[PDB]
């Protein structure tokens, strides 16, 4: 496994450690993101290893800034690193330009840390989704271990992703409400999760277009979503 | 400087060096943490008690700051390094922010050092899991775990080391919220004895209450081992 | 510049004038000299305006990253300590800052002074700036813990006014903020010359 | 060049570190050292290698600072090593500086357990960073500090260390442990410990008598303090006793080795 | 730029590169040393590949400082590294303490360089042993340093090719009473034992420590000793 | 040998409700002499809606201007094409002045433009970045003449007479001509001409205006 | 293949497989075309086309300075590195000389940057192809670059997937491009770009970018208003 | 495992990674050059893969100083690296020594630089031979530095795939008498004969000289002489 150095291309023009880091993101818990004109929604399977875990502590959704959230899949500890950098970058942007960082600019600056490997032994085994609201309204991007951001309208990452890109293709239209989005989110998780979907087993957040602020759904408010289905 | 890449993804997404660090933690002595209403209980297996080791008390639960305590499983010497770093971090923090470090802050620092070592060229991962327990300066008790991937997580109770998952499966069944000090110590002793042989000289046990950390004397412990081994017949 | 703040039972009042002198010519009658860092923390600007504006802005950024990193607002003691460690690190680089950091953390209201040398002092009452020598006279005499919140703002406003009236470098608009459990409010702005006519109505 | 890297600081599949396991093998090949921690002092008895008749002494002026197995780290700290001798000297020099830096900074003796942690941190490093091989060395440290009294630690190449009442490193350490288990107790004089150290050492290297030529003994004990120069700092307190590391000459050791032949003759009567 | 180690432990606990360096260091030609009550003699074969080599230019015995000398076996140029360093150390010590470096300290310094090349990255160990002979306040000395970095004080010894047999023959003829005239005689006799062909003041070199100084015998002085054997 | 030289002249801006007017005089002075009566270096467009003006050392405003121009290009690229707002550039400039704290640019800058709501604004700086928004502004050699006059005619705090209407952009411009004109008369380092830039949403008019040459 | 694992290893036939493999990265990126008229250069890049009602931007095309910009294919993250590099070198140049960096000099540079990454251990080739289009005193330019560090000065070209067909198309028509107008250059680009679409997909404003640059025309990526004009 | 790094000798004291880089040069397009009494001419066959290149594309001939040039044979990118180093040497000679670099010196410097990359496990040899053509104070000079860094002066020289034939044709020329005017004709003619048509269908022949007529400046020759 040290036969091929880490900067090596395969015969198909893929860097091997990147392709492998991607393979690690398919072992991760499913996360997903849905752009709506009313806001963005992120939702994550928590996938806790025990009832004895305190579920707030296994937080797959993270405030980057008042208006940006991220949700990881793959190696959580690797994700903590990226999100720390995003936080720092988003805040340096406020500092320097006295305004909130755009969501894309933020995703860029999080990919700017993922290029660095030869410095970092290996790539981050992490894909983020980064939802936010700025001047161009709600937005959802995906980072990969490649370092390649990609704006999306709906996305999944994780073991779910393939089954969840089935469901988006059928039920996602560019014009849904924030509640129809919450609903499609939680639906998808119900369908792809291993465990029974309960209000502690998942994590849901939204960044609303109107206020441009990010709300993390408490278990209560996630029941309020499960209610109508 | 030597900066070869030690930790790298293999084909099926895995980081072997981190899986193998974790294998080194499954060979380590058990440790267990339990969170009650007003207490955290950290209990660890000792290796035995050969007549040769110093009869002067050596603790296998380490103090990181006044308020924070850490058990570990895995490579002793790696652990010792992590702990020294943790100790030194808590002081750096006091010194920068006057306040004392919240436990969760300390845990995150440690987990970040663990993570950092799965991604630094030249270095292998620490082969150490930790249980960390303590109280913030607001009377709220916490209990955390780190594994060698650098992942931490808060628990109501937890086990690390050999047969961690046997012990955690046990604890899922029994464990209730809002235990007393004495029910915590009981529950921890009970849980450890799922994998440790006697409860004689091979269990150190630490009890953390807001502002007061106290190891059981070998005598106080044995009233609890009889009270428990007598409850295991049934 | 004249700034003051004090703790009383109701919280903390903070008050400031708005003049920025370039020695003898007045560059601005309208500087805002209370920086709203967080929304539980204020800081004042005295000294080098840039120095205070810059490092208070940094403090605001450190406060906010704390909150993101740790899920909980930074305490005042920490905030002041962050700023004090910066000014200490730069004690040899001739910063000019005299700053107050006021807020209400989970330990109640707290008020610190932090200067350019890294001093960090925590008293119940402070004034800072060319005109402090005046404001303390009016303030030291009227200050009591049991002030209401009108009486405390009145006291604070008058002390700034008295500083403005006498001290060439202080002037303009007296701004008063209150810092209470739910954050801070800006209580009032008044031209110091309207205040002359209110306090002395001949 | 990376094709030829042997990847010394990697884990193996069972979370084993092979270079550290094999350093340990190197140590189990080395001359045995026994340590016995009494309450009147600590004793180190070590197997020297077989003395070719052409070996010379280095004729050092200070007889107690070093021998073949035993070295002084500081007035209050001695050690003995098993394993790759040259690695030992690298570390020994490091331990010497550390103890004296501690004394520089605090002007008091470094405690044994801190010297020991320092040493083993230096070893742990080489098992994690740096892509080179570990130090293939095991100390027994001994010494005396005001915190814990006579102590005796032992280190391993992993960087772990442990406190003991008695212990052995080197050749037949498993065998020597089993024999100290049986005969160590908490209330030994120095003479008793010196005996126990030799009975065990002579039992591990399979000799009828102890072979004075093949054995070194060092003792760490407190002795009256001589050079209380009290007019020179009036406020300084000088303890009545101070630790001394002592390596026994062949003559000082002769009695104690006879006295351990006599308790090897009087243990083959019962049989 | 190679920073990984070349010398490593092997499953039996051996450091094989160091055994091989030790093998290399016993493939030199014979050098030997004899300590006596009033001095030390070291002596080596200079077996020149051809007669067309200017034997004056081959140095097998070396001054390190006024009071101390060495000779060596195994790989010449590796030894040249050690000698250069040892010369520096002798001089650094004088600069500091304004006394001559005691042989014990010198050899520990050499030992240390050897040890670094058994652990440091990128390097192989030295494939040569030294004898070092000198005089300090503790008297006359003679040390052997091997590539492990180990060293031994000796009363007499021999490194290089004919060495087991040369050591055996020194065991007989050595006496603790020996004076230096007899030591030289013994050293030269011991060389001559395993010497293919006539010994000459060309194909042998000899160093002596006498009184307070080390000197390499001239060809004149060596010819007077070789007329008595 | 100083690394600093004052090249003189004067900038002034006045904000309006949907415009801002910015002016600098075109004299570039040396020591005891005059290098150019036609220097346009004081005013520098950063984006269509944001300009900077600088007084002090012509060399340092050229450097500064370029440093900002490139931070603004980076910003454009890192933010999918959009230009930073006047308020963002204003804060950016404060931060860049301050990063040189130690060997400062010898510029007295203004950043002017349109806020988001489309209202004019001016930020004035000291040499290390103390700023604040204002409705008007003047730095330079004539500042201490002009600034009190603008105080008087805009704010009118010592006039009983009720404040006249909001000043249109033609009236505002006249006002700055009148005040540049008086300054050229009395400050010996201001003269020659004034470049005016009227920034609105619809673009930027330029207008040159002759001052007295002596 | 014992020789294909390291950029520092020649094969016995004198090949550098890691560089041939980096080329594969480029042959497998989304197609892009450029063409060069008398006064203008047109880049057209296929993007990724909606998955039902479900889009997906990636920045293929980058402005680099007023007078130049580029289109990439292959490993987008390498694109960005190169884009950052070119942008920065163009600002340094424009800072120093107050004019745009001339294209032949910028092509020399982008090619030297690549070479720096195909000769030492632990660097690797860029896995990205560039079309660089720009306009200077010498007129319009269009360069293709490749992982190997080569830089071709083209009249027209395409690269990426199925871009062989784009090249067949361009080979028929390219001799005319020096006389064509900007609208026919753009037509010709789009036509060529479309010979590279999969089966029954067609070009439209949401799977196609167009950039132009040229005389009195700073480099301009086309948005949905101006693009529509050309795509019908 | 004897042949993976240039830091290694084979058992016969060969360095294979250099021989291999060598093969890169031999499988490349052909160059020739001739050193007359009035100057140096170097010509090289550029093989295009596309019909749509600009004339000028992939110049293999670079000026390195006023009086010197390098024609690369083999991997063009590797050569542009050498060309950059040659240019730095030429600049150094002018900046420090206030003299144009003599051609033997320039070629030695080029050789040293190429050789350096044959000694260290971390770099590979260059896959290009540089032909250096100078006309400084040392007179007309033509050297070739190959990937091993070996440097040799020539009267005439041929590299690349048709090298064996092109040398046979270059032997027919009289170097003592031949002038830069004639040589542009001959050397170009030679590259047309040895060019293989059914393999490499698209090709121009780039020519450059440095000579007394060019005011001892190294320049592409005007495309009237070809
Ligand atoms: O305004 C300043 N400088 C000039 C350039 C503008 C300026 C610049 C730096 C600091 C200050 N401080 C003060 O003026 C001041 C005056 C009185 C007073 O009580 N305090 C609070 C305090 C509390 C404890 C210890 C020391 C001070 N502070 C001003």
């Amino acid at each position: 496994e040290y036969d091929r150095g880490v900067n090596t291309f395969s015969p198909e023009g893929r860097i091997f450690q990147i392709e492998y880091a991607v393979e690690a993101i398919k072992l991760g818990s499913t996360s997903l993101g849905i752009r709506t004109p009313e806001g963005v929604v992120l939702a994550a399977e928590k996938r806790v290893p025990s009832t004895l875990v305190v579920p707030s502590s296994m937080s797959k959704i993270m405030e980057v800034d008042s208006h940006i959230a991220a949700v990881m899949s793959g190696m959580v500890a690797d994700a903590r690193i990226l999100v720390e950098h995003a936080r720092v970058e988003s805040q340096n942007h406020r500092f320097t330009y006295n305004e909130p960082m755009s969501v894309e600019s933020c995703t860029l600056a999080t990919c700017d840390l993922s290029i660095q490997f030869g410095l970092m032994s290996r790539p981050f085994g992490v894909s983020l989704l980064i939802a936010g609201v700025d001047e161009k309204g709600p937005q959802l991007w995906q980072t990969d271990p490649s370092g390649t951001h990609t704006r999306y309208d709906a996305q999944a990452i994780g073991g779910g992703a393939e089954a969840a890109q089935s469901v988006f293709t059928e039920r996602y239209h560019r014009n849904m409400t924030l509640e129809e989005g919450e609903t499609l989110a939680v639906d998808i998780l119900k369908q792809v999760m291993e465990d029974q979907l309960s209000p502690e087993n998942i994590e849901v957040a939204v960044v609303r277009a109107d206020d441009g602020k990010l709300h993390m759904y408490t278990p209560t408010e996630i029941k309020a979503i499960m209610s109508r289905m | 400087s030597y900066d070869r890449a030690i930790t790298v993804f293999s084909p099926d997404g895995h980081l072997f060096q981190v899986e193998y660090a974790q294998e080194a933690v499954k060979k380590g002595l058990a440790a267990v943490g339990v969170l009650g209403s007003d207490s955290v209980v950290i209990a660890v297996e000792k290796k035995s008690a050969v007549k040769l080791q110093d009869s002067r008390t050596i603790r296998k639960i380490y103090k990181v700051d006044a308020n924070i305590y850490l058990a570990f499983a895995g490579l002793s010497a790696d652990a010792r390094v992590l702990i020294n770093k943790a100790q030194l971090e808590c002081q750096r923090f006091s010194l920068n922010y006057e306040d004392t470090m919240d436990v969760d802050m300390l845990v995150r620092y440690v987990a970040g050092v663990q993570q950092k070592s799965t991604q630094s060229g030249g270095s292998r991962p620490f082969g150490v899991a930790t249980v960390i327990g303590g109280f913030n300066e607001d009377g709220k008790p916490h209990l955390w775990k780190t594994d060698p991937s650098g992942m931490c997580s808060a628990w109501r109770a937890v086990a690390i080391g050999r047969h961690d998952q046997t012990v955690i499966e046990y604890m899922e069944k029994s464990y209730k919220d809002g235990m007393s000090r004495d029910e915590c110590v009981h529950f921890a002793i009970k849980s450890l004895l799922e994998v440790v042989e006697s409860g004689s000289r091979n269990i150190e046990l630490l009890v953390l209450q807001y502002k007061e950390a106290r190891y059981l004397t070998e005598e106080e412990l044995q009233k609890f081992v009889v009270e428990v081994e007598k409850e295991r017949e049934e | 510049t004249t700034t003051l703040a004090f703790r009383f039972n109701g919280g903390i009042i903070v008050a400031v004038d708005s003049r920025a002198s370039t020695g003898q010519y007045i560059a601005s009658q309208t500087v805002m000299k209370v920086l709203e860092i967080n929304d539980y923390l204020l800081g004042t600007l005295a000294g080098g305006a840039a120095d205070c504006q810059y490092w208070e802005r940094v403090l605001g950024m450190e406060c906010r990253l704390w909150e993101l990193r740790n899920g909980s607002r930074i305490t005042v003691a920490a905030a002041s300590k962050i700023l004090a460690n910066i000014t200490y690190a730069y004690r040899n680089h001739g910063l000019s800052m005299g700053t107050m950091v006021a807020g209400w953390d989970q330990f109640g209201p707290s008020l610190y002074y932090v200067d350019d040398k890294g001093s960090r002092v925590k008293q119940d009452l402070f004034s800072v700036g060319s005109g402090s020598i005046y404001a303390y006279g009016v303030l030291d005499t009227g200050y009591r813990k049991d002030l209401s919140v009108e009486d405390a703002c009145d006291l604070a406003r008058r002390s700034i006014f008295h500083a403005t009236y006498r001290d060439g470098a202080s002037g303009g608009i007296v701004t008063v903020y209150h810092v209470h459990e739910k954050g801070w409010t800006k209580i009032s702005r008044d031209d110091q010359t309207k205040l002359y006519h209110r306090y002395f109505p001949s | 060049s990376h094709r030829y890297d042997s990847r010394t600081t990697t884990f193996s599949p069972e979370g084993r570190l092979y270079q550290v396991e094999y350093a340990v093998e190197a140590i189990q090949q080395a001359g045995t050292v026994i340590g016995v921690c009494t309450k009147d002092g600590v004793v180190l008895a070590g197997e020297k290698m077989v003395p070719h008749p052409l070996f010379d002494s280095e004729s050092m002026q200070d007889k107690n600072t070093s021998g073949e197995k035993m070295y002084k780290i500081a007035e209050h700290i001695g050690c003995s090593v098993a394993g790759v001798t040259s690695d030992a000297y690298a570390l020994l020099n490091y331990a010497r500086l550390s103890a004296l830096r501690h004394q520089y900074t605090f002007q008091e003796p470094m405690a044994i357990e801190d010297l020991c942690r320092i040493l083993c941190d230096e070893k742990q490093l080489y098992t994690q960073y740096g892509g080179v091989r570990p130090y293939g060395v095991s100390f027994l440290l001994v010494g005396w500090d005001r915190y814990y009294g006579y102590q005796l630690y032992s280190t391993e190449p992993s960087g772990d260390y442990s406190a003991w009442s008695a212990y052995a490193i080197g050749q037949n350490d498993q065998v020597a442990h089993a024999l100290l288990k049986k005969d160590w107790h908490e209330s030994m004089t120095l003479e008793d410990g010196m005996l126990l150290a030799l009975r065990v050492l002579g039992k591990t290297m399979d000799t009828a008598k102890i072979d004075l030529d093949r054995v070194e003994v060092a003792v760490m004990r407190k002795v009256p303090a001589s050079n209380i120069d009290q007019l020179l700092d009036p406020f300084k307190h000088h303890p009545k006793t101070t630790p001394r590391f002592q390596i026994l000459t062949r003559s000082e050791l002769k009695p104690h080795a006879e006295r351990a032949d006599q308790a090897r003759e009087a243990e083959e009567k019962a049989e | 730029e190679a920073f990984y180690g070349l010398t490593t432990f092997s499953p039996s606990g051996k450091l094989i590169q160091i055994e091989y360096a030790t093998t290399a260091a016993g493939k030199g030609t014979t050098a030997l040393g004899v300590k006596a009550t009033d001095g030390v003699v070291i002596a080596a074969k200079k077996k020149a590949p051809s007669t067309l080599v200017d034997a004056s230019s081959i140095q097998k015995v070396f001054v390190l400082d006024e009071h101390v000398g060495c000779t060596y076996s195994g790989m010449g140029p590796d030894c040249r590294v050690l000698i250069d360093s040892a010369r520096k150390n002798c001089q650094q010590y004088k600069l500091m303490y304004n006394e001559p470096i005691p042989i014990s300290q010198l050899v520990r310094k050499i030992s240390a360089i050897y040890q670094e090349f058994t652990q440091s990255g990128g390097v192989r160990p030295f494939g040569c042993s030294l004898l070092v002979a000198g005089v300090d306040a503790n008297g006359y000395h003679l040390y052997q340093v091997d590539p492990s970095g180990t060293f031994w004080a000796w009363k007499a010894t021999a490194i290089g090719t004919g060495s087991p047999d040369a050591k055996a023959f020194l065991e007989k003829r050595y006496t603790v009473d020996m004076e230096l005239e007899d030591a030289v005689h013994t050293a030269l006799l011991t060389l001559k034992e395993g010497f293919d062909g006539q010994m000459t003041s060309e194909n042998t070199q000899v160093g002596r420590v006498v009184e307070n100084r080390f000197e390499i015998l001239s060809v004149d002085q060596l010819r007077d000793y070789l007329d008595q054997i | 040998w100083s690394p600093y030289q004052d090249n003189g002249g004067t900038t002034a801006a006045i904000a309006g409700k949907d415009f801002v007017i910015l002016a600098g005089d075109t004299r570039l002075n040396g020591d005891f002499c005059l290098h150019s009566r036609h220097d346009q270096s004081k005013i520098f467009q950063l984006t269509p809606y944001t300009y900077m003006a600088s007084n002090g050392m012509q060399a340092d405003r050229l450097q500064l201007q370029q440093m900002l121009k490139y931070r603004v290009k980076w910003y454009k690229y890192n933010n999918g094409g959009k230009v930073p707002s006047t308020k963002a550039i204003a804060q950016l400039m404060s931060t860049m002045l301050y990063h040189r704290r130690f060997f400062p640019y010898y510029t007295f800058n203004m950043v002017v433009g349109l806020d988001e709501e489309g209202h004019g604004v001016c930020y004035s700086y000291d040499a290390v970045g103390s700023t604040e928004p204002f409705l008007y502004g003047t730095r330079g050699s004539a500042a201490s003449f002009v600034e009190p006059l603008l105080d008087c005619l805009i704010n009118r705090q010592h006039m009983t007479s009720q404040a006249p209407p909001e000043m249109t952009k033609e009236e505002t411009l006249a006002m700055l001509k009148n005040a540049f004109t008086g300054a050229a008369e009395r400050d010996i380092y201001t003269g020659d001409s004034v470049s005016f830039f009227i920034i609105t949403k619809d673009g930027v008019q330029q207008e040159s205006f002759e001052l007295r040459k002596d | 293949n014992e020789y294909d694992s390291d950029i520092t290893t020649w094969s016995p036939t004198g090949r550098l497989f890691q560089i041939e493999y980096a080329n594969e990265a480029v042959n497998n990126g989304s197609a892009t075309v450029g063409v060069k008229g008398k006064n203008f250069v047109v880049l057209a890049a296929l993007k990724r086309s909606p998955v039902a009602e479900l889009s997906s931007y990636q920045e293929k095309v980058f402005e680099i300075d007023e007078h130049v910009g580029m289109s990439i294919s292959g490993l987008v993250a390498d694109g960005r590195v190169l884009a950052r590099y070119l942008r920065t070198e163009c600002m340094n140049y424009r800072y120093m000389y107050s004019n745009g960096m001339p294209m032949n000099q910028m092509a020399d540079m982008i090619g030297e940057k690549h070479q720096r990454h195909i000769q030492c251990s632990g660097k690797r080739p860029f896995g990205v192809g560039l079309l660089l289009a720009g306009y200077d005193r010498q007129g319009p330019h269009l360069y293709q670059t490749v992982p190997s560090g080569d830089v071709y000065d083209y009249k027209a070209t395409a690269m990426g997937v199925r871009s062989q067909a784009s090249r067949t198309y361009l080979e028929r028509h390219f001799e005319h491009f020096s006389d064509c107008t900007l609208d026919e250059l753009v037509t010709h680009a789009l036509k060529a770009l479309a010979s590279a679409t999969s089966e029954g997909i067609e070009l439209n404003v949401k799977n196609t970018t167009i950039a132009i640059v040229g005389k009195d025309t700073p480099f301009t990526i086309f948005e949905e208003e101006s693009a529509r004009k050309y795509l019908d | 495992g004897h042949d993976q790094s240039t830091d290694v000798f084979s058992a016969e004291g060969r360095v294979f990674q250099v021989e291999y880089a060598g093969k890169a040069v031999d499988n490349s397009s052909t160059a020739v050059a001739a050193c007359c009494k009035d100057g140096v001419v170097v010509a090289v066959e550029k093989v295009h893969t596309s019909r749509m290149l600009e004339k000028g594309s992939n110049n293999r001939i670079h000026a390195v100083d006023r009086q010197a040039g390098i024609c690369i044979c083999g991997l063009l990118p590797d050569g542009r690296a050498i060309v950059s180093r040659a240019r730095q040497e030429a600049e150094n000679s002018r900046d420090i020594f206030a003299t144009p670099i003599r051609g033997s010196v320039l070629a030695n410097r080029v050789g040293e630089f190429m050789h350096a990359y044959t000694t260290h496990f971390a770099y590979r040899p260059f896959g290009c031979s540089a032909i250096i053509a100078s006309y400084a104070d040392d007179g007309p000079q033509l050297f070739v530095s190959d990937p091993s860094g070996t440097v040799a002066g020539y009267y005439g020289v041929a590299l690349g795939k048709a090298k064996t034939v092109a040398k046979s044709e270059l032997e027919k020329l009289d170097f003592s008498s031949l002038t830069c005017d004639e040589a542009v004709g001959k050397l170009a003619s030679i590259l047309h004969e040895v060019h293989d048509k059914q393999k490499d269908k698209l090709y121009e022949v780039e020519v450059a000289w440095v000579c007394d007529k060019s005011d001892r400046k190294f320049v592409h020759v005007p495309a009237d002489m070809v």
